[PDB]
């Protein structure tokens, strides 16, 4: 998968 | 089948550890009733058990991280240790308090049931102190974070556990563990709260006539004032109340002694000249000790104040250059150490045949 | 397949580096009982072995970052370096404690078995040391916060380092490297430890008439001071006591003569004379030393007080016009440096074919 599991992210 | 006892349990320990009789009889004591109250899962009786976490204060090299890897030789249930100081509250880039959760979760295959009747550990507890110098204006995560964080989930309360523990995403779906019985140990030697008891309990300083004189000899040694810990004493080093609270039980560890060091080196199961012996029987060499020789290595180590570990060092020293060309030599059959090697007025005597 | 005797690995170490036959030693020795516990899991008794961990302590220049790279050619585990600065507490920017284990599954290919018997090397452990931080004033993640860190690690835990930087939340599954196996080897540069351990050394219980003792003592070098270090004197250089514990063998280095760069100046195989002297070669020009330039060299070095580096300093700077036009030219088959040339009286000898 290129794209990343999960495209939301948390700081 | 049926839940040993706690001599059972005491005299297991005795052969991986020694002393250290209080903290042995409130660990099997711990053991023993949560395994009774494992027992009664139907909990017939109305009143609800509740659970009492124990504290372990104790100098280096006491045995307090070898008392609990101890205890999970023999354990059934879950257990786990973690580090206080990698953790952090949550919302930060250090992990969170739930992931402790997500390690013992490891070890029973993901149980839910088995979590909540499991053990955990922890250590370097002292380090999360708080500094009363430090002025409150600037938020402290890694010593008060995580003290106000365990509250609740020592207490015993719903943990939003992740599946792996890597990242906790507010949108992902964690799974909900109760920690209303699960049992907590936390341990760690506390530096300089010797000094704020000494000051409590003593109240001996002045100069004037009516001020009482106390000689440096008088004062009581370390170990003594450990005994004498209260939560108010602890409060003061920089741990929130709230925090103490939830440890009802507190039990303290006493220094190892030259007479108890001797029996460290050849009574436990793992002791350091088992390791060396065993090393030197690889190679096809024999080694011997000798009664004098041990009782000079434990008075030297007493003297670095290092506890156990300085054994490794004195050991290692004395033997540096056997090793250095130990296999360089050939028909050797047995190494005998004797009391002058230790105090380097001597080299040891090789056998040869 | 046999293991290497501590005698052949300090031959290949001895080519190098110089003067520092203790150093070697122990480095040897660790090696090879380091390999010895891999052939066996924990011993044919069944005992395990507990590991033992080497603080170097020396002066900047005295090989000390050297001996590290050198080890690497000869060991057939993974090896990794680390920089203590860069390291902090946890929830904190700078870089966490756990990253170096994951230096170490990148030399071995992601591989957590083959880290799990991994060697590590720690430089400048002496700045995280404390600086008159006894009464706690304000956390340091930079100072003591990293020695608390590392107390577990260095004895033995669970790290969580992500396999591929953390690929898919779903089943993450952080690698859990045990690093109970994992030897580690810390290094650094004291500076004012010599007179820590000159004021404990000196003697003196009062001045005036009714002091018995004369108190009579006499200079001594750095390294022999050094030689006499015990961990209370590492306590009061700003570290905690649980930390040194963890490092039971010590050893330390000396300084340099005339004699030492004279011989580093043409003895190991990668040489700072030899170095020059292959850059000549391939352009079809030989180049020659003397005796009366070396001695020139030493005496520059240590003058500066620059360590064994200045000697590039100076070399560099007598060639520099040699090599500047050297290209231009041809011709020329030989050069020949004598001692004036180095005072700067003189000029390099060229010789024609
Ligand atoms: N009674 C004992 N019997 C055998 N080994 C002991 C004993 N007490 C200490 N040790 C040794 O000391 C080490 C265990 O140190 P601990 O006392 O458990 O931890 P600590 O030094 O009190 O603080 P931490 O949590 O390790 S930073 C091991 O190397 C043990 O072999
Ligand atoms: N015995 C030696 N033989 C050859 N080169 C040496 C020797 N001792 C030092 N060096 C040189 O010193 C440099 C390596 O630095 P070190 O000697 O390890 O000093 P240091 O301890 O690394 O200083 P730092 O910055 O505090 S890590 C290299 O340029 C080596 O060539």
């Amino acid at each position: 998968a290129a794209n990343d599991e999960n495209y939301a992210l948390a700081a | 089948s049926a839940l040993p006892t706690p001599h059972e349990i005491r005299n297991h320990l005795d052969d991986y550890v020694i002393g250290q009789e209080q903290a042995k009889k409130v660990l099997a004591v711990a053991v023993y009733n949560h395994y009774k109250r494992l027992r009664n899962g139907d909990t017939s009786n109305g009143v609800e058990l509740g659970k009492s976490n124990i504290l372990l204060i104790g100098p280096t090299g006491s045995g307090k991280t070898l008392l609990a890897e101890t205890l999970a030789r023999l354990l059934d249930v879950p257990f786990t240790m973690a580090d206080a100081t990698t953790l952090t509250e949550a919302g930060y880039v250090g992990e969170d308090v739930e992931n402790i959760i997500q390690k013992l979760l490891q070890k029973c295959d993901y149980d839910v049931q088995k979590a909540q009747r499991g053990i955990v550990y922890i250590d370097e507890i002292d380090k999360i102190s708080r500094k009363s110098d430090n002025p409150s204006i600037t938020r402290d995560v890694s010593g008060e974070g995580v003290q106000q964080a365990l509250l609740k989930l020592i207490e015993g309360t719903v943990a939003a556990v992740p599946p792996q523990g890597g990242r906790k995403h507010p949108q992902q779906e964690f799974l909900q563990v109760d920690t209303s019985k699960i049992l907590f140990i936390c341990g760690g030697a506390f530096a300089g709260l010797d000094k704020v008891i000494s000051h409590r309990v003593e109240t001996g300083s002045g100069i004037g006539f009516g001020a009482t004189v106390k000689a440096k000899s008088d004062k009581a040694s370390e170990g003594e004032l450990l005994a004498q810990v209260e939560p108010e004493d602890l409060i003061k080093f920089g741990l929130i109340p709230e925090f103490i609270g939830r440890l009802p039980v507190v039990a303290t560890l006493n220094e190892l002694s030259e007479e108890a060091l001797i029996q460290i080196l050849k009574e436990p199961k793992n002791a350091l000249t088992k390791q060396y012996q065993a090393l030197f029987n690889l190679e096809g060499v024999d080694l011997e000790f000798r009664d004098e020789a041990l009782d000079a290595i434990a008075k030297k180590a007493m003297a670095r104040k290092t506890g156990a570990r300085g054994l490794r060092s004195i050991v290692e020293a004395a033997l540096l250059d056997t090793m250095y060309d130990l296999p360089s030599m050939e028909d050797v059959e047995k190494v005998v150490i004797d009391e002058s090697v230790i105090d380097g007025q001597s080299e040891p005597l090789l056998i040869y045949g």
